[PDB]
């Protein structure tokens, strides 16, 4: 896993740890887990587009890996997808898991979808930031913030709600509203 | 829009499976095909809520296989009691996720 | 942009050890895997090995385990091949290619004069059309891998250039003729409208947690 | 858990008719209800079907009863009325009452007595 | 050396994080009495050189590909001691 | 220095605590033929010159302040690497 | 958080690491989380005394905190209170949640109260002890004793149960018996 | 010095376990395009010296003794830190 | 708990820390835990055996210990006992608990007997391997095999199952097919 | 021993509140309010089982708000069924945790 | 083949013990002893589905225990409506896990 | 949830006896099903039991009622059929049909009317 | 009992800077946090700054972030700050007040002569009433703070006292004539029979997740 010190103000991965004695770390503190979005990154936040970047498999067991410090999201989803005969699509979030805490917007998806797997995945490897916690999946009904996490050695609000009604999610052909 | 034969024969010994023709909206959009048994006179009865799980109170005969864009329904050690209507149900991905029912394949027992 | 600068060309005797560098810039290098292919004369692309610079791991081919050595520098940002017992054969044109993130070698360098394992081979090596007529090239897997495989073309002279890394996703610059789909074991690289611009050795490779990335037999057209 | 129809008498091919769907034992506010036709000599044809009041309270409609056909929920009784506007003569057939309810992971139909309508 | 290979860099970083937990409190300490879930976050800007933030943005690209990895290795359902197994790495290779 | 500010101590400190784990054992460490939950818990006095007891009262309840702000901050149900991440932090900064 | 080290058999709170090299870490055995009850500090253990410290709010999520070495109790309580339609008012203990070991009374307070809040918690911050976890909130039918843990660095039975029947718990009209 | 006890040791050693995580990957670390659970784990053969086996299936019939102890003491469900608390015991006890 | 570091290619038993200096611990990927199964060592694995090691207790809490490394078994276990009325009699496997993953031959023993005990321990003390855990009792319907777990410093396929129906499991009149 | 108003009344468009007021034991100690539709001639049903949370099979059209010491009952989209009296069920801290029922508000739809 | 008293009986305000004796099969093997009230005319009513849990819907009266290779039923407060058949139901590790029922006490209220 | 027995009429010594069992709220083929003889002036008989499709199919009988019954269930109406061959004059009782159900760790019989039979 | 004992009274020029220590003792001192309070004469109270023992973090206020310069020394138990470039309005008492376990500045030192931010307002500066009447003293919070607020009474020429520590956790030792109550944004001081001993000015202090810890104006009676 690569780590991040930052020297002399400018981070640099810490792909091997012989770098160099200058390198400190004096307690836990300095070690943080900052999870970062993909809007950031510059990739599309429409739900049509940021949609199709979501996945359903079955055989993978989700995921859930801790981080600390977090980053504000101008885009987030809420996504309470059912199958189109009512079953539930996505899991249910267990104990722990909540939305993600800051959302300028929170894109409530809702409506009806194939579900060909268990656990909806990312298709681009990242993960699906919440409150305090990154999972590789999709919890039916809490609001998340597509992103990455990174680790680092430290140096010594409103919400807008969107309704969105989706046919056909996960599908090329998929209508909204 | 999904296709069905338009009937189905076999021996009471034999294995009888039924096919389901969907497209890649109807079966290929990942959507689970259900398979009913409309005995004449009574409402239909479930007998494949999945691709194959079977729901509870089903006999264990009725079992179902999706494989690509199409869905097999077969019946082995079929009895005198199941000559009836059997419809393949699925979804389609296009018409905005509307139920789609097969034509109906009339099971006869010789 | 992604530049993989190559050491120039070399000369050796017979019996003798060249190191081959090829620079890498635009990247972080320690992120990315660096792999090595090697292509004779009129014949494809063979992969050499792969070495890894953020842990100085390092895996070759079963016939390139002991000809060649991988060894990588953070500081210089460079890698460097050794051979050993060079022949004859041995002398051919060295291709530095950076493991993408996904693993696509989407990025090659400048040409260098000098069971287990998935198999991927294609199915005609000389297809032939005119231009306008649309052709499909299909790569088999030995196994099931996922929708992740890579096509390359290289005309003549030239480094080989990554079309598709995945099933269907197009490399940006690349023109729309080019449109390839498959899955499971079966994909197919398919030409529009063939042009004359487009006759060249199309190469298909598997990255899907196969250590062994070997390519494709080749297609001219 | 059980559903019953009623409505579905004789109808001239000018006129309306009315369906009412009962349960017992199963609310239908809260499960998705979908209607099918069962016209004779014809194979299943879903018409259309409506969502749980904690989901949008709108009724999906197939083509042939895209606008013709219209659905209203009374949650006093727990009875879900379905408006056929417009009637034709294709319209004819038995109309079930059916709702996938799932329940840890196995889901049953509850199929109602379903109702003839002769046009 | 990091290089960001993302097509836009935001350079403002707008982050939410947990307060101190050495910082002065008063009754906010008490479960009873201190603030909802939500109201337990510490807002702040981090715009800072504009070099520490595009470089962290790529960072966590890399760390993304060895992080799957090693949930998928991993058998529990939440994971919470990677920076406690870091921290042991760093310091058993020291050695000091 | 430990000044103890509660209204009273109880100077016998009456502790209970499961096995040393290291102790002699016979059958009794196989599940099977162990005791039940209450059964593996060994009781002891700890009337210890009255000034270790009274001052581990007062360092509790300075701990809380402490801990419940650690707690919170923590985003997991149960918390079991608070020793071990004593034992990180007392071990990063002596380097040795 | 505080730390304890007995120096010559004295404790100091640590709350600086380089206090000294004199104070040894050989093992993790030296570490040590002890809980403490509350009775040992004299609070009052009468049970019309012991429910006034205890809240009810909701927003806030229950917290555990692991704790070794515990003290014997002699005022324990075991609250199987609901509300007064009949509908649960604490949460069920889950799996590894147990009674209080050591317990020489447990005062077994059932009855009727409202519940303002999804949880109970304690109005001084402190835990609420359990057979080898420290909770924050208060569990259904579930002994336990009121305390705070303290960590330190370590150098080199018989229950009689009392029942109680409250009316309007968390109030100050409030019947026992 | 490792005495083994057992009546019959198996010489070869059949051993399976997850993805070094360092290893070349290429689509497979993403979830979704990744293997499912039973195809993550690679297999080997560990034909190391007989002296290496028949003594390593009689230190696991001793760390059994002292592993179900320590489990017992521990109150929570599954156990993930064995490891890091060697790694802490090992470290603490080196200095340096 | 004993460690194994492996000197020159032999392993011994680290039951002193003090050992050596030679002993070298660079990173975590040294340590290792390795589940090696019990028919390694010989033990009977025919089902009217191996059933007998296997007994029921109440009010012994499940523990459950990781382990990475694993060992390919020839026999593996599959119980789905219920009690002869019907009954559950073994829990539910929870998240995370798997079947054990490589297993040449799975004795899925079902049928009927009695059930004394909430779990099914180990009367020898050995754990039940899973896929990547080792747990101290048995879970219903999830394949495992008997074994035991070694914790080490490391230095710088086809199941074919087999069906039971046995009467009377855990007493010395069971009946098998 | 929390009252209501004797009687309301609200145009079927208008959205029409009910008000109950408690006291500290009644609504201001905590206890929740609930609302009761007493049709004439039938048991009554109730419609908010908490502060604001709402049974199954309740129409969304009825939604209660407590606030302090006092609990407010809103009817919005008014139909010509709804003509029935209201009651505020809730729980006193004292008198042992009886429950106390509002003197009920007759709504007249116009 | 697990045996009981061909009958008992006892004054309605003390307290009945029913005996049932098994063997090292039937109840000393660990299964588990359930009892039934049979009244006349109707089918049996379950009394205790365990050695001492109790379903609900039974009176707290009813309480049993297993001790050894027998359990014990015992009826505090016995009314005049008790007056039934008892039996003891378990399984044998023998037979292939059979069910065997006692012979049946017939309880009499003095 | 409820079960009902239909036969039990009068039968010969020599001849055979269907007895049927059906419910309503619960599915027969979910649970194991058990038979008991309640002979007159006699004790509790269990006879037979039928467990569940998602067990094995297979009947477990007594050792009277070994070769003699025979048992058999029809998922399409949820009935359970108990065939009696060669019957004999001490095969005479009411005949009980009941289940253990099992939900959240409290069990019901759930007993059924139970047919008389006479021989 | 706790003792914040002040050092002695000073007379420094201006553009000096003087150093005030004072000495904590009767409890842990690393465990409870320091805090500092400016009283121009006849004005109020002012918060300057926080110091905790244990970690060595300091905060200050927005106008003495540079003015004051907090230090604390573990072994001396005592809490000392220096000032810089003093003016004749800095002159004036300096009260050293122990931040309590739930956030109270509950016991003072001996006086010593020489938005974000959560305001705290009083209604009325200059409440008048006779003996035996009964007043109330309402107390603003810009934010929804908890039931923690603390009020002070200090009559002139000693040291603040604190009365209540939360909305009506009375301090002991206090008259129960003075009773407070309060929820929300809005807390009530009220003093059931006022007497000549009473008269004096009260301040009104928010302890709740808020590092600046600024007084209220004050009401002299
Ligand atoms: C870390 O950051 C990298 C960026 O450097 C992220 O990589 C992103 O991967 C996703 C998934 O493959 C890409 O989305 C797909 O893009 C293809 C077309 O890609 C081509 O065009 C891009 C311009 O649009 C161009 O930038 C690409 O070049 C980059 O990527 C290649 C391959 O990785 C690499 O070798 C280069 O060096 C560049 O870095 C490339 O030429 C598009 O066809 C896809 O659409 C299909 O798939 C979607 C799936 O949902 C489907 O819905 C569609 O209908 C269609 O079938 C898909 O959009 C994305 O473009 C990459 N990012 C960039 C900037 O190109 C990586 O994901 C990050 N890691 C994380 C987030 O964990
Ligand atoms: C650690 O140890 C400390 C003790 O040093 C514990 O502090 C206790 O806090 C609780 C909650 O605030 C107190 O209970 C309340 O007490 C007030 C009255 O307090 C006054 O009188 C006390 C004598 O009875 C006196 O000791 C107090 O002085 C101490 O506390 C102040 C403020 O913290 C501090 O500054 C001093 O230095 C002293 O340390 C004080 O003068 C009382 O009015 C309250 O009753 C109201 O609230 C209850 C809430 O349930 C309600 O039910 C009632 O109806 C009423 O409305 C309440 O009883 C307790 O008195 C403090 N302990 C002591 C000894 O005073 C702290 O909790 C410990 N930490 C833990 C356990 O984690
Ligand atoms: C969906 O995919 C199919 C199959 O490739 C394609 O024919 C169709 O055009 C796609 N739909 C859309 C809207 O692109
Ligand atoms: C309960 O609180 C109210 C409001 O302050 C008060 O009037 C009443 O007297 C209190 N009850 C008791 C018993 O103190
Ligand atoms: C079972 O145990 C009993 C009691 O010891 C014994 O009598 C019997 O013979 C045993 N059964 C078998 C088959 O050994």
């Amino acid at each position: 896993i690569p780590l991040g010190v930052i020297h002399n103000s400018t981070l640099q991965v810490s792909d091997v740890d012989k770098l160099v004695c200058r390198d400190k770390l004096s307690s836990t503190n300095q070690l943080r887990s900052v999870g970062l979005n993909l809007e950031g990154n510059g990739v599309a936040t429409d739900v049509p587009s940021a949609t199709k970047r979501w996945g359903f498999r079955s055989g993978v067991p989700p995921k859930v890996v801790n981080y600390e410090a977090g980053e504000w999201a101008e885009n987030c989803y809420n996504l309470e997808i059912k199958k189109p005969d009512g079953s539930e699509c996505l899991p249910a979030a267990p104990d722990g898991i909540r939305g993600f805490p800051r959302c300028r917007y929170v894109h409530k998806v809702s409506g009806t979808g194939p579900c060909a797997g268990d656990f909806a995945f990312h298709k681009e490897g990242a993960f699906f930031l919440y409150d305090r916690l990154a999972s590789t999946v999709i919890y039916r009904g809490t609001t998340f913030a597509e992103g990455v996490v990174a680790f680092l050695i430290l140096p010594q609000y409103y919400s807008t709600t969107i309704r969105y009604q989706a046919t056909g999610f996960g599908t090329n052909e998929t209508e909204y509203l | 829009v999904l296709t069905q034969p338009p009937s189905v024969s076999g021996a009471p010994g034999q294995t009888v499976t039924i096919s389901c023709t969907g497209s890649y909206s109807n079966i290929g959009a990942g959507y689970d095909v259900q398979w009913y048994q409309h005995l004449p006179g009574t409402a239909p009865k479930l007998l494949i809520y999945d691709n194959v799980h079977r729901p509870s109170g089903v006999p264990d005969r009725f079992s179902g296989s999706k494989s690509g864009t199409s869905a097999s329904l077969a019946i082995t050690g079929l009895q005198t009691e199941d000559e009836a209507d059997y419809y393949c149900q699925s979804y389609d991905s296009r018409l905005r996720d509307q139920w789609v029912f097969g034509g109906g394949t009339k099971l006869t027992v010789l | 942009q992604v530049q993989l600068q190559q050491s120039g060309t070399e000369l050796v005797k017979p019996g003798a050890s060249v190191k081959l560098s090829c620079k890498a810039s635009g990247y972080t290098f320690t992120s990315y895997w660096m792999h090595w292919v090697k292509q004779r004369p009129g014949q494809g692309l063979e992969w050499i090995g792969e070495i890894n610079p953020r842990n100085g791991r390092t895996d070759f081919s079963e016939k390139f385990k002991s000809k060649a050595t991988l060894t990588v520098d953070t500081s210089s940002s460079t890698a460097f091949i050794q051979l050993s017992s060079l022949t004859s054969e041995d002398s051919a044109v060295y291709y530095c290619a950076r493991w993408g993130y996904y693993g696509s070698s989407d990025y090659w360098g400048q040409g260098t004069a000098l069971a287990s394992d998935i198999v991927v081979t294609q199915s005609h090596k000389f297809m032939s059309t005119s231009v306008g007529d649309r052709v499909s090239i299909t790569c088999k897997a030995s196994q099931d891998v996922s929708v992740a495989v890579a096509w390359y073309q290289q005309k003549t002279g030239q480094s080989p250039k990554l079309l598709i890394y995945s099933a269907s996703y197009r490399i940006t610059g690349v023109p729309d003729r080019f449109t390839g789909s498959g899955s499971g074991t079966d994909f197919t690289f398919t030409i529009s409208s063939v042009q004359a611009e487009d006759m060249a050795v199309y190469y298909c490779q598997q990255h899907y947690s196969t250590p062994p990335w070997t390519f494709g037999g080749g297609t001219k057209l | 858990v059980q559903l019953v129809e009623s409505g579905g008498d004789l109808v001239q091919p000018g006129g309306s008719l009315r369906l009412s769907c009962a349960a017992s034992g199963i609310t239908l506010s809260g499960v998705w209800m979908n209607w099918v036709r069962q016209a004779p000599g014809k194979g299943l044809e879903w018409i259309g079907r409506i969502k749980s009041t904690s989901d949008g309270g709108r009724a999906d409609f197939a083509a042939p009863a895209r606008g013709r056909f219209t659905m209203s929920r009374d949650e006093s009784k727990n009875k879900l009325f379905l408006q056929m506007n417009n009637l034709g003569i294709e319209d004819t057939g038995m109309y079930y009452c059916f709702t996938r309810v799932q329940r840890d992971g196995t889901k049953d139909d509850f199929w109602g007595r379903g109702t003839l309508v002769t046009v | 050396a990091i290089v960001n290979a993302q097509p836009k860099c935001n350079p403002n970083l707008h982050y939410w994080t947990t307060q101190d937990e050495g910082a002065a409190i008063g009754l906010a300490w008490i479960p009873y009495f201190g603030p909802a879930a939500e109201g337990i976050y510490t807002e702040g800007l981090m715009h800072n050189q504009d070099g520490l933030i595009c470089g962290l943005r790529q960072l966590a690209n890399e760390t993304t590909q060895a992080l799957q990895l090693f949930l998928r290795a991993t058998t529990e359902l939440r994971t919470f001691s990677i920076l406690n197994r870091k921290a042991i790495d760093f310091l058993l290779q020291r050695w000091g």
